[PDB]
């Protein structure tokens, strides 16, 4: 899926289709996560519902602001050795991004695995790509993922940042040469989310060891407004013995054999046939907000459903707020 | 000839498609069903001018749908044997001549085209022309043809015209 | 034969040239007795005049050792024994394209970037000039694909090859825009046989090539002629002699002064073949005999390479034309042309002769080692060239050839390809309607010198070329679909144009014949070269060359592509002189307003587009003291007589800022039109306004 980050092209980043190199990069991630199945090892968060939000009271939590971004695990193996992994398992080599070892600045990091997002940013009216490091799985083969989220959070600071800063102070690293900015997402204790609220939602992160796979205790909250599902749009005349063969816009989701829903087909909706259509929910209806040129297939069925489970039994912008404030007492 | 007649056609309405406004559904159903059609007795059904009369709805016994006999003023067209009609040339062939009259394809064979109008592929449009190069029948021209006979196939008519008699060819 | 004493295989190739020919070019009186007709000799063993007898017999013996061998066994041993075999065609249609890639590197890019005698490039990609080339005996045009791919559309190719299984496979040009190439098969043009040996094919092609090159000829000719000599491989020179002559005669017929030539040859032992090389050495500033590493080491295949065609080569061309007529008369007789230059003339040039012998003997010595190496690799099947993959990678790096597979283009849909070609430019720019020119909008054409105008004959559309007949149009509205163009025409991939469709009526009334033609109004992308930011006339200069590049004059069954005639707005008076009242087929005998083009064709005009070519804050004035136009910056108050780079109106400003003066009923633009509507601008109103605002 060779689009690396959508909205910009970035210097040096390149999909890796070389057969020997790719099988390696992927293999080593599964390895580092202690991961079972096929595909992406990365921890997968779940959407907050009225049942989940009870966990914010069961153990300690940290919270940060989600921005829509793209999910990339960054594998730092060596000197030009840096790679990036997709939700898809797509692998990309990054070129002039260099990570100094904190003890010896001449050395480089190896056997390190990072978790984070690629986000585009705005200052000058032009796009500045950024990699935000929100977790760390391995360091020097050291299994820092089994450590505690504050431990891991600190590690990322002194092991992956301070060093890249020192070498920038000296001009061994001209920030300018590197394909993108590199930063750690700051996280806050549970009690501080009230002061905070392209930032599309919240992330609620537990204090325990890193786990790959579906994580029922890592909660992504989105305001019910922004809830959206991607269907493939199929409109067909529908009057076989029916008097009016009015063409009807049907919406399709991945994994489901028959139609998921219906949209009322607008005069404008039609040219989007066969192409992914992005829909919101409002009136007990679906609505067309935009077109996506980045996928030839819809969301997973169980994804669409967990969208619905979210919209009908929602966690409200206000519901979340009372829950936090009470516990802040 | 472009005709303004009255025609009768029966519409079948299932009770799912009644609605609060019932008669507009029948009007939209008639504008859907018979517009753009072609029948052997009434020709190219171009459009429905004005839906004049809506009959009484006979509930068919055992069936659910109601049946409406409908009279309607309609614009139609019929091709005729021997009628001299204006036309747009779409293709000149060594075998014949593809022209159009409205939506109708009309095929004029060269064997019923006189010996003056020879075929030329060597011109950059392949065309019909004389050795005097005076009458040049090529693509996208305005011509006139005499319709000899019509053949209806798959609920649509095509025709065959000719240029043998006087004053036929280019306008 | 010890073949193990060969130098280590390398991507570094050496070129030895002939000396510079110090003799004058032979005239018709000097050459008057040079053509010796003798008995037809089919013996190569005694052709020792330009190679030592022991080497000639040794290479002939080493060839004939394979006559008893299975061809698939030979081919497999050869594939292991040749250090260069892994190069193949890479992404091109065949391995011949890679020979041209190799030789165009070795010869300082002289084919793809030809130079004058002062070392300046003869073609600049930003100027209105095209790289004209020819490719003869060249089916399926692998050599052409590399040149077209290397220069994109900034080139125009002309082809002649025999009709048959080895015709031009233009469909198979996956890496190049085949629309930039024009096959021509001699007499009858597209319907000819393509026989290079036949003179009439040469003559019709010759007139056609000179016409399609402003009567100058091509910058270079390539020639890759050869045919099967299966079971007579030792006689390949003698059998191909007339094809060699006709390719050399073609160079002197269509290459321009200072132009270049490259021709495949085989062995060069016969005085006939050496006399043909001597005539090229007389006719060019520099000649060499070269075997590229992309040629197989054990075959007689080499290239003659000629640089800088001299002035005054006409007598040698017309002599070789007479020799070809004589060879054609002697076909199937016991007589043949055995000399084209006397042996005493050739051997009188000791510097030419010493190079010719040394070139032949060096080639024989290398070919003998390479034949003995293949024989050893047939006898021992464990032998292999270990460096083939290393040498391949280095050759591709050196020649600037990307290491990628041959992929059929990808089929893009016209909407996705339009978004790729616009590179994130806002789509709404393509939806802008022209401002109507009316008495209320007439002031917008001030200052007059900032504007150009052109006569329209249909509504404006966008046109995208995806290669060959995959041409689509779009009417600029986001709701509208790309429609496939129902015209017999061809365009290179990665082409994005602003066009109209114009039917060109020929004659009048019943005899009138109208043919629709593509009329280019402006250009955005030409075969993957973006031109949108260039000045309107400068963009049009690139556009005008493109129409010739995609032209097909041997194919009168194809729909023509044209560029609109662009007028200066202060010269709009010249448009009305070309307006005539003509009797159109189907107008009931009523004359219609018709605009007559550069040829004997006319169309019914719909109106006149007025396009701004100068960007704000700049504008063009006329200096009465200097009698020259100048650019004035309204913000800084600066004035200059040179074109400011920021004064250039790019495509989006030209398109957005355009006016349209419609020519419907009630508008007087020709003196035979009555009545005039008083609310509508006449020719006289617009010309009066223009005259008041020229000063």
């Amino acid at each position: 899926g060779a689009i690396f980050l959508e909205g910009v092209t970035v210097k040096g980043v390149t999909q890796v289709t070389t057969q020997p190199k790719l099988g390696e990069v992927q293999q080593k991630c599964h390895q580092f996560c202690g991961w079972e199945g096929s595909g992406f090892p990365g921890a997968q968060p779940v959407s907050m519902d009225k049942q989940n939000i009870k966990l914010l009271d069961l153990k300690p939590y940290k919270v940060s602001w989600k921005a829509d971004g793209t999910r990339y695990m960054m594998l730092i193996d060596g000197t030009n050795e840096v790679f990036m992994i997709d939700r898809d398992n797509s692998v990309f080599h990054v070129s002039n991004l260099e990570f100094p070892f904190r003890k010896d600045l001449r050395m480089h990091l190896s056997n390190t695995l990072l978790d984070g997002e690629m986000i585009i940013d705005r200052v000058n009216g032009q796009a500045v790509p950024r990699y935000l490091i929100y977790d760390i799985i391995k360091f020097n083969s050291q299994p820092v993922g089994d450590c505690d989220f504050n431990v891991r959070l600190q590690c990322i600071e002194r092991e992956i940042i301070s060093p890249r800063h020192e070498k920038m102070k000296t001009g061994l690293i001209d920030k300018t040469q590197e394909p993108f900015s590199v930063r750690n997402k700051p996280f806050f204790d549970i009690c501080t989310s009230r002061k905070l609220l392209e930032m599309d939602g919240l992330i609620f992160q537990p204090t325990g060891k890193y786990k790959p796979g579906r994580c029922d205790d890592i909660l992504k909250w989105k305001p019910p407004s922004l809830n959206s599902v991607d269907f493939r749009l199929k409109i067909t005349r529908m009057g076989g013995e029916g008097l009016l063969p009015q063409n009807v816009g049907l919406l399709y989701v991945g994994g489901y054999e028959r139609p998921f829903a219906q949209i009322k087909v607008t005069k404008e909706l039609k040219q989007y046939d066969n192409k992914i259509i992005e829909c919101k929910f409002e009136n007990n209806s679906w609505v067309f907000m935009r077109q996506r040129t980045d996928k030839s297939f819809p969301n997973a069925y169980n994804t669409a459903m967990a969208v619905c489970n979210s919209i009908s039994n929602p966690v409200t912008k206000e519901m979340l707020f009372e829950f936090i404030d009470r516990c802040t007492a | 000839m472009f005709y303004h007649i009255s025609l009768e056609h029966e519409i079948l309405l299932h009770p799912r498609y009644f609605g609060p406004n019932l008669l507009n559904t029948v009007k939209q159903k008639l504008f859907t069903e018979v517009e753009g059609t072609c029948t052997g007795k009434y020709g190219f059904v171009i459009a429905v001018t004005t839906i004049d009369n809506i009959g009484a709805g006979v509930i068919q016994p055992g069936r659910g749908f109601v049946l409406y006999p409908v009279k309607y003023k309609a614009i139609v067209f019929r091709p005729f044997k021997g009628e001299v009609v204006d036309a747009v040339v779409t293709q000149v062939n060594k075998v014949g001549l593809f022209t159009e009259i409205g939506p109708m394809s009309c095929f004029i064979s060269r064997h019923s085209i006189p010996s003056e109008m020879e075929f030329d592929p060597n011109s950059n449009p392949p065309c019909y022309k004389t050795m005097d190069e005076d009458i040049v029948i090529q693509q996208d021209d305005e011509i006139r043809l005499k319709i000899v006979g019509t053949r209806v196939d798959k609920n649509d008519i095509f025709a065959i015209g000719s240029l043998m008699d006087d004053y036929l060819g280019l306008v | 034969v010890d073949w193990r004493d060969e130098p280590e295989p390398s991507a570094c190739e050496q070129v030895s040239w002939f000396p510079e020919c110090t003799t004058e070019i032979p005239d018709t009186q000097e050459m008057s007795d040079w053509m010796v007709v003798g008995k037809r000799k089919m013996i190569i063993e005694d052709e020792t005049e330009f190679c030592g007898e022991e080497l000639l017999h040794s290479v002939l013996q080493c060839k004939s050792v394979f006559d008893v061998l299975d061809g698939e066994e030979m081919r497999r041993a050869r594939t292991r024994a040749n250090p260069y075999e892994m190069i193949r065609g890479v992404f091109f249609l065949n391995r011949a394209a890679m020979k041209m890639a190799n030789m165009d590197f070795v010869f300082d890019r002289m084919f793809t970037n030809p130079r004058d005698s002062y070392g300046k490039p003869l073609v600049k990609d930003r100027e209105a000039e095209l790289l004209y080339f020819a490719d003869v005996c060249a089916g399926p045009g692998g050599f052409s694909e590399y040149v077209l791919w290397r220069k994109k559309w900034h080139a125009k190719g002309f082809g002649m090859t025999l009709k048959g299984p080895n015709d031009f496979k233009l469909e198979d040009f996956y890496s190049a825009s085949s629309e930039l190439f024009e096959p021509y098969y001699g007499e009858g043009g597209i319907d000819g046989d393509g026989d290079i040996t036949r003179p009439e094919n040469i003559s019709a092609f010759r007139n056609f090539v000179l016409d399609n090159t402003d009567r100058k000829g091509v910058h270079f000719l390539m020639a890759d002629g050869g045919f099967s000599v299966e079971g007579q491989e030792n006689l390949q020179e003698i059998l191909s002699k007339q094809l060699l002559l006709c390719q050399f005669l073609m160079a002197l017929s269509i290459v321009r002064t200072g132009g270049h030539f490259i021709c495949k040859t085989f062995d060069l032992f016969t005085p006939f073949s050496v006399g043909l090389v001597y005539l090229l050495y007389c006719c060019f500033e520099r000649v060499c005999l070269f075997k590229p590493i992309t040629s197989r080491p054990a075959n007689s295949e080499r290239y003659v390479v000629c640089k800088g065609l001299k002035v005054g080569i006409d007598d040698v061309r017309d002599y070789l034309f007479a020799v070809n007529i004589k060879l054609n008369q002697l076909r199937n007789t016991d007589s043949d042309v055995n000399l084209v230059v006397p042996l005493e003339v050739i051997k009188g040039d000791h510097e030419f002769t010493d190079y010719m012998i040394r070139s032949n003997e060096s080639h024989c010595s290398l070919q003998i080692k390479a034949l003995a190496k293949i024989h050893a690799f047939v006898q021992d099947t464990t032998l292999s060239e270990p460096r083939q993959a290393e040498i391949r990678k280095e050759c591709l790096r050196l020649w600037g050839i990307p290491d990628q597979a041959r992929v059929a283009p990808s089929s893009s849909d016209p909407k996705s390809k339009f978004f790729e070609l616009i590179q994130g430019t806002e789509i709404d720019i393509f939806s802008y309607k022209p401002t109507l020119l009316t008495s209320k909008t007439l002031e917008k054409i001030r200052p007059v010198f900032d504007y150009r105008c052109m006569v329209s004959g249909s509504e404006q559309k966008f046109l995208i070329g995806l290669g060959k007949s995959q041409i689509y149009t779009w009417d600029g509205r986001q709701s509208d679909r790309w429609i496939k163009l129902d015209l017999k025409t061809e365009l290179p991939r990665d082409t994005l144009l602003s066009v109209e469709i114009v039917h060109e009526l020929k004659g009048e009334g019943k005899a009138q014949r109208k043919i629709s033609a593509i009329h280019i109004l402006d250009v955005l992308v030409l075969n993957g070269t973006d031109v949108r930011e260039q000045h309107f006339n400068q963009r049009i200069q690139l556009a005008e060359k493109f129409v010739k590049a995609v032209s097909k004059p041997s194919r009168p069954d194809m729909n023509p592509i044209r560029v609109k005639e662009v007028y200066r707005l202060e010269e709009m008076e010249k448009i009305f002189v070309r307006l005539e009242m003509k009797i159109i087929k189907g107008s009931s005998g009523t004359p219609k307003l018709s605009y007559t083009g550069r040829d004997d064709r006319h169309f019914v005009p719909m109106g006149l587009y007025i396009v701004r070519t100068v960007n704000e804050p700049w504008t063009m004035g006329f200096s009465k003291s200097f009698k020259k136009k100048f650019f004035y910056n309204k913000k800084t108050k600066d004035s200059t007589f040179d074109l400011p780079a920021d004064s250039i109106a790019p495509f989006h400003i030209c398109y957005y800022g355009r006016l349209f003066w419609e020519w419907g009923d009630g508008i007087r633009v020709h003196d035979s039109q009555k009545p005039q509507d008083q609310d509508k601008l006449s020719k006289e109103d617009v010309l009066s306004f223009i005259q008041m605002h020229r000063a």
